[PDB]
């Protein structure tokens, strides 16, 4: 409920649209059903995105490590171009919705045109452009953000030149790197059930044993044992 | 004029939550005529008020009392006349934020509109009419006299 | 851990977060003399918080000189109250407790570790994202 | 009765929400319910996931070599993933 | 002003005075009422003239005579509603209370007085008093 | 050019469709036949179609008629079809068109106000068009036999008869019947200020009357209460009525307070200078509702923001509402008893530090401080609003309750505040938690009306089985009326007076076990 009403954009109630956009851009997302069904299609994409966000991660939190800051960027695309979000907006939604997939054509990890290619491509910018297309929703985007062309434009951009600059260089001893960055908080590690941890365990887990000292099993139950302390 | 807004407000509370600043006060005033809720850090070691007090407040966007823009740079030799000599207390800030209780359907009936004096924080709510002087990251003069 | 490796340290940070409180006042003199040691000075001086009873400036005003560029951030200091941000004072702030960087300008707040210190998100860090290497270090010495 | 090389099973709820049983609910919300879990002290990964009523999906060791020899290759890269960075982020530290 | 009063009183769903009406109203259109105080709907000039009332003591102190005569003009309306609101309401701008002796030879008053005076006076018994008496100690709920 | 060659074809629209002959057929069979052409075949088109739809009807509703099916049932589905087809197209232009034709509306609107359904339809039809000339007619007509507040309101004369008959049924009412008799009247004048203003000056008029005026005063304050509702400050009206003119100090700050309906340690440090000064103004001038009410939701509700210097300033300016006596020798207060005072401060202090703090066994460590402390009235009032808003929480009754029991010493050891824990509890009664099973809903429940037993026991016994009776009519399971009447039989001793045998007795019908039930049917029908 929450989320088809965030994010599914709403092109049936006159009102917001007058409050959000400019009568122009009013009467043209509510004359022609193309645009609708691109804005559909949108949210359609963004559920299935929602279903795959579910499963990569059933834990539901929310927090994860991305490139591109799109809040801060949407920030300083705001205080550049002086936007009031008082006002209602010039910024078509179907302008939204070609330029986050014109943009996410352009960012490229993987280059190439047959399959392999492709789907290696989809895969390591499948979260990244989960969220871009989340963030950039024309919902959020005319209701929150209240963008207008030229700061869309300039923060489509940024994005592209921040992205280009995160990927990682080729020559770069990664292998050093994560043994420095894995070995540096071993020296602050300590020692305080009863279970082996600190720089022990560390130890062990590189130093692949076949003694555990707290060997373990957190073992799961799945029926009514689960919840029943007798059965358990 | 360059007014965006003008009142005689009174000061209803004087630090509520506490003294949290030796020499910084939240004033917390009301408006007997246009209504408009004010909190209002103020330095009452320089300019003390207690409670009980009243005073014409005024939101002015210059000082030159001619339109003329302030340029928002210190400049201790001013010929021009200045508004603030008509006032005890003067302070200069920008508005950040301006919330109202609009709907996606309707307009805000009432705005409150927040500025920051260099740190010194205040806020006003009230119906929205007379709150259309202010937009967000513009520069404000707060213009405070006390009333007999 | 993709954050910064420094940030301000033990009497700086100390002074700063005194610095950034409400209620420090500088007289003409006195930040007159600061902006001496401000590296990134334009050279005009800002016009003060408060111009009468006595021209005084706040900390945070002197503070946004040294913020470079139009960076934009938001953190919380460490006494910051949790249920604050529920009350009716939320984007206002008795205990000054929420740091506002907005266009390059401490529009309200108390800076500590939370926000000049090494955790991701920091004030330094996104000085460094966004204005580049050279500029962060010109923002750490004039801070120090 | 009880499997060898399994001297003591501590059975408790964990208040922790990383252990928790999280769904999610019909309305699409993430619920943690709260479950009872055991965790003993010596392993036998094999014969305690054949046992009856036991989840033999969420049920795992901390003991890599275990892993390796009943679930393979893939199952131990991920185990001793988590397991190393359940050491390293017990302390409150983060690494990337 | 008269127009102005519409543009500030035109809604006719709200019979009460609008909140902040002294800063809906203004010092010169406190004077310039008796302009243009007959030329509205009857409703529009009972709005005004309760709005009257919540403008600032000391506001009304200053300009008490505008609002004397802007009573007086309320005397004359057609409609009763802004005579019985000027006969109320005659001493307020220059005393500060309100006229009290208020059966005055208005037939309507003269029903509910007739009617309730002797209702009141038979329903003596079990009169349920105000919502004052619960919160005071037994001394003064006696006295 | 003729309209025949397009009008005939509107008219044969309508006789060749499926179905019309049973008709405005007769105006267009007349422009028809005016227009000329084949009016032969028009009664062929129009009987052609004629399904017999109707005789199709009685032999269906004959049939259910056979199977012994109740025809009230048909009668109902049937009204609901047809008056939901109305609802959803009535329109309002053809109501005014119906009164433009004729003012009265003919006898079928006097044939239809006989049935109950289509008073209720036309009720709301017209409690929603304050400008429709027939909706108008209706309804006020209608309550000659809701009169709409607009016509109520109209003019002095219809509003002042509508209020003095309103009036007289409220005071008719006694303390029961007001919630059905003041908020016709009550909504009627909180329309306009100036109808409002005339009523609040009629009633300070007629409350001057010591034959009862104290009940008029009462409807007053309770008016200004439902004003305060609709959003509209009737502070100035309460201070130039009252006696707030002869000061104006306490008039700008109460009125000041009342208006935010909040306090604040600049208007309290008014009054508290006032009343600290030899000549302390009028105890009634601040003996206000409302105004107290803010003190309780001040001093009572976690927060509200608070200073030492002036927490008991707001606490010795309740003390004096609370306390003082003030003879009037003919409206002069000569003697002012302040005795009584410095124990009330010291109870209301100590009660209310225990209340910010967010007490449970804390309670029951100082409850002996407490039961020596409810004893004054206000600090009962005051412990009242912090368990209710503590308990009100929701699932408050998981997790430590001790809260209820203090009712016990309220209620029995303070006679007018009966209405009022009643009046708690009836929230209490109906608490429902999806944590807390239905069995533990079931068991507070069950306490609660325990409670509710207790102070029945106290004489508030009208009410408490007038909302058993009607919750059960409802919500309230019979296993709670048999536990009702199981801790009743087992309280309460003969004689049971028919007063309450008249509500307790009728809804005990339902169950004849808790035997003390059968006793109880046989003597009070004996």
């Amino acid at each position: 409920k929450a989320f088809e009403k965030k994010f599914r954009f709403d092109y049936t109630n006159e009102r917001a649209l007058r409050r959000t956009l400019q009568e122009d851009l009013v009467k043209d997302v509510l004359s022609n059903a193309h645009i609708q069904n691109e804005l559909e299609r949108e949210f359609e994409r963004m559920r299935e995105d929602r279903e795959v966000l579910r499963v990569i991660f059933p834990t539901g939190d929310s927090k994860v490590v991305l490139p591109c800051n799109l809040l801060r960027m949407i920030w300083n695309a705001q205080k550049i171009f002086h936007i009031n979000p008082r006002l209602p907006s010039d910024l078509h939604p179907i302008k939204v919705v070609e330029g986050v997939k014109e943009l996410s054509k352009k960012l490229v990890i993987v280059n190439g045109d047959d399959p392999l290619s492709r789907q290696a491509q989809e895969n390591a910018t499948l979260l990244f452009n989960i969220h871009l297309r989340s963030t950039l929703c024309s919902r959020r985007m005319a209701e929150e953000f209240r963008l207008s062309g030229e700061a869309f434009d300039w923060l489509l951009g940024e994005i592209e030149s921040k992205f280009n600059q995160a990927i990682a260089h080729p020559g770069e001893m990664v292998g050093a790197l994560a043994a420095q960055s894995l070995g540096e908080p071993a020296t602050q590690m300590t020692l305080n059930k009863n279970v082996t941890l600190g720089v022990p365990r560390l130890k062990e887990l590189i130093n692949i044993s076949k003694k555990p000292k707290t060997p373990s099993l957190t073992v799961f139950l799945l029926g009514q044992s689960a919840r029943d302390a007798e059965r358990a | 004029a360059g007014i965006l807004f003008e009142d005689i407000f009174d000061v209803k509370d004087i630090d509520p939550e506490g003294k949290k600043f030796d020499r910084v006060s939240r004033l917390h005033c009301e408006s007997e005529s246009f209504k408009m809720d004010l909190i209002l850090d103020v330095n009452i070691q320089i300019y003390p008020v207690d409670l009980g007090d009243k005073f014409r407040l005024v939101i002015a966007s210059t000082l030159y009392e001619d339109g003329t823009l302030d340029d928002g740079e210190y400049n201790p030799t001013d010929d021009r006349p200045s508004r603030a000599d008509q006032f005890e207390y003067v302070m200069y800030g920008k508005v950040y934020r301006i919330e109202g209780d609009e709907t996606s359907t309707e307009a805000a009936t009432r705005l409150s509109a927040y500025v920051s004096y260099g740190g010194l924080l205040m806020r006003l709510q009230g119906d929205a009419n007379n709150l259309h002087g202010f937009e967000v990251d513009s520069r404000v003069y707060l213009l405070m006299k006390k009333l007999a | 851990s993709n954050r910064p490796v420094m940030g301000i340290v033990q009497d700086t940070l100390t002074a700063v977060r005194k610095f950034t409180k409400r209620d420090v006042f500088l007289e003409r003199g006195e930040v007159m003399n600061l902006l001496m040691f401000l590296s990134t000075w334009d050279g005009k001086v800002p016009q003060p918080a408060i111009l009468k009873p006595r021209p005084l400036w706040t900390g945070k005003q002197i503070f946004s000189l040294i913020i470079p560029g139009h960076i934009n951030c938001i953190r919380t200091h460490s006494t910051h109250p949790d249920d604050e941000d529920s009350g009716p004072y939320k984007h206002i702030s008795p205990g000054d407790t929420k740091v506002v960087v907005e266009n390059g300008e401490l529009i309200m707040g108390i800076l500590c570790k939370k926000s000049l210190g090494t955790s991701a998100g920091s004030l330094v860090h996104i000085s460094y994202l966004e204005m580049g290497h050279d500029i962060t270090r010109l923002f750490y010495s004039n801070i120090q | 009765q009880g499997i060898e090389q399994i001297s003591k099973v501590y059975m408790h709820l964990p208040q922790t929400d990383n252990k928790k049983k999280i769904i999610i609910t019909e309305d699409g919300e993430f619920k943690a319910l709260q479950e009872w879990i055991l965790e003993t002290d010596g392993v036998s990964l094999m014969r305690v996931l054949s046992e009856k009523d036991v989840d033999p999906v969420r049920t795992t060791s901390n003991d890599i070599v275990e892993i390796f020899t009943v679930l393979g290759i893939e199952a131990v890269r991920k185990a001793l993933e988590r397991e190393l960075y359940h050491v390293i982020s017990f302390d409150g530290s983060y690494v990337n | 002003t008269g127009l102005w009063l519409h543009n500030k009183l035109g809604a006719t769903d709200e019979l009460w005075a609008p909140p902040s009406i002294a800063s809906l109203l203004t010092a010169a259109v406190i004077d310039n009422i008796r302009l243009c105080f007959h030329g509205l709907s009857s409703a529009v000039k009972l709005k005004l003239l309760l709005g009257t009332l919540h403008l600032p003591r000391r506001t009304v102190d200053e300009m008490k005579g505008a609002l004397m005569e802007i009573i007086q003009l309320a005397s004359l309306d057609s409609d009763p509603w802004v005579l019985m609101v000027a006969d109320i309401l005659k001493s307020f701008p220059d005393t500060g209370s309100l006229n009290l002796e208020l059966e005055e030879q208005n037939p309507n008053v003269q029903d509910i007085l007739g009617e309730l005076r002797e209702k009141v006076g038979e329903c003596e018994a079990s009169a349920m008093l105000p919502l004052e008496c619960q919160y005071l100690n037994k001394n003064a709920l006696t006295t | 050019g003729e309209d025949d060659a397009e009008v005939q074809q509107e008219c044969l629209h309508k006789f060749s469709t499926r179905d019309y002959i049973m008709e405005s057929i007769f105006n267009t069979l007349k422009r028809y036949f005016q227009a000329g052409g084949s009016p032969e075949n028009v009664i062929q088109l129009l009987s052609e179609n004629y399904t017999a739809v109707a005789q199709t009807v009685n032999l269906l509703a004959e049939w259910l008629i056979q199977t012994g099916v109740e025809p009230v049932q048909v009668q109902e589905t049937v009204e609901n079809h047809l008056k939901s087809l109305l609802i959803k197209h009535f329109d309002p232009r053809k109501a005014d068109s119906i009164f433009t034709e004729e003012g009265e509306t003919p006898a079928w609107l006097e044939q239809m106000i006989a049935h109950t359904t289509w008073r209720d339809l036309f009720y709301k039809l017209a409690e929603a068009h304050p400008d429709c000339l027939m909706l108008n007619f209706t309804v006020k007509l209608i309550s000659d036999a809701i009169t709409s507040v607009s016509t109520a309101c109209q003019q002095l004369e219809v509003f002042s008869r509508v209020l003095r008959t309103s009036l007289a049924t409220i005071l008719d009412g006694g303390e029961e019947n007001l919630e059905k008799n003041l908020p016709e009247f009550a909504k009627m004048v909180c329309h306009g200020e100036h109808t409002y203003l005339f009523a609040q000056a009629m009633m300070s008029v007629l409350a001057q009357e010591e034959q009862g005026g104290s009940a008029v005063r009462r409807i007053a304050q309770e008016v200004q209460r439902f004003a305060q509702e609709k959003g509209h400050d009737a502070s100035q009206i309460t201070l130039a009525l009252g006696t707030a003119a002869s000061y104006p100090r306490a008039c700008q700050a109460l009125g000041a307070m009342l208006s935010k309906g909040a306090l604040n340690p600049a208007d309290i440090t008014v009054l508290f200078k006032m009343f600290t000064s030899m000549d302390p103004p009028p105890v009634e001038l601040i003996r206000v509702p409302a105004f107290l009410d803010l003190f309780m939701q001040s001093l009572f509700k976690p927060g509200a923001r608070i200073n030492q210097d002036h927490k008991h300033k707001y606490i010795h300016i309740l003390a004096y509402a609370a306390s003082v006596v003030e003879t009037w020798k003919k409206n002069k207060r000569v003697s002012i008893n302040k005795d009584e005072l410095k124990s009330t401060s010291k109870a209301v202090e100590t009660v209310h530090n225990l209340c910010c703090n967010e007490n449970a066994s804390e309670l029951v460590a100082e409850l002996s401080t407490l039961y020596q402390c409810i004893r004054f009235p206000v600090v009962a009032m005051g412990v009242l609003k912090w368990v209710d808003w503590t308990v009100s929480e929701p699932r408050y009754f998981q997790l430590q309750p001790v809260h209820l029991a203090l009712l016990d010493e309220i209620s029995t050891c303070h006679q007018l505040l009966h209405p009022q824990v009643l009046q708690l509890l009836v929230k209490l009664f109906e608490t429902e938690h999806s944590q807390l099973d239905v069995m533990e809903q079931l068991e507070l429940k069950k306490t609660l009306l325990d409670r509710m037993v207790h102070l029945l026991s106290r004489g508030y016994v009208l009410p408490v089985v007038s909302y058993i009776r009607k919750c059960l009519e409802k919500d309230t399971d019979i296993s709670l009326i048999r536990y009702f009447v199981t801790e009743v039989l087992d309280v309460i001793a003969p004689p049971y007076t028919s007063d309450f045998v008249q509500l307790f007795l009728p809804i005990l019908e339902n169950d004849s076990i808790a035997d003390p039930v059968t006793e109880f049917i046989a003597h009070c029908k004996s």
